[PDB]
Formats: structure tokens, C-alpha cells, sequence
């Protein structure tokens, strides 16, 4: 019963993910997670 | 309305104020709007 959320018309970042976060596994498919900044998505969902 | 099932965009514009007077009379003001949709992005224009 995961939670589906909506990220719309705002700005994300990647540099605020790993500075002392030290999470278990961070990875991305079809694009390097390092360059999340330059890429530009549309209608980002959030499932947790 | 009844309720809202889902909502891909929500929004509040800039603050401004209203007269809120029921007194009878000729229209002392004027308002114009041009609603339009181009290439998937909504827009609006106005003048007082």
C-alpha cells in the first residue's frame, strides 16, 4: 500500500542527497545519477 | 463542486484586494482577460 505523491512545478537537486545521507543504495537507470541537474523532466511522481 | 479525485497542479496567484460592495450603480471599472492555450501551456492576460 505504497504512497504515491506528486512533484509538480518546482525544482529538485542531487547534491542534497549524499552529503551525510549515506543511504543503502543510490542508482539510476538510463542516465547517470550525477547529472540529475542538467536533465529536465516533466510531471515527476513520488512513490515510497 | 463535489470533491477532487487527483490534482496535477495547484496554485495561488499574487495578493490583491476587492471592494465587496453591493450598492447599486453604473459599472465604475472594467476588466479584460484573454485565456489561451499554446503548445500545451496555459496562459492568461489582463488589464484594468
Amino acid at each position: 500500500a505504497w504512497n504515491r505523491k506528486r512533484i509538480s512545478n518546482c525544482v529538485a537537486d542531487y547534491s542534497v542527497l549524499y552529503n551525510s545521507a549515506s543511504f543503502s543504495t543510490f542508482k539510476c537507470y538510463g542516465v547517470s545519477p550525477t547529472k540529475l541537474n542538467d536533465l529536465c523532466f516533466t510531471n515527476v511522481y513520488a512513490d515510497s | 463542486y463535489s470533491s477532487a479525485n487527483n490534482c496535477t497542479f495547484e496554485y495561488v496567484s499574487q495578493p490583491f484586494l476587492m471592494d465587496l460592495e453591493g450598492k447599486q450603480g453604473n459599472f465604475k471599472n472594467l476588466r479584460e482577460f484573454v485565456f489561451k492555450n499554446i503548445d500545451g501551456y496555459f496562459k492568461i492576460y489582463s488589464k484594468h
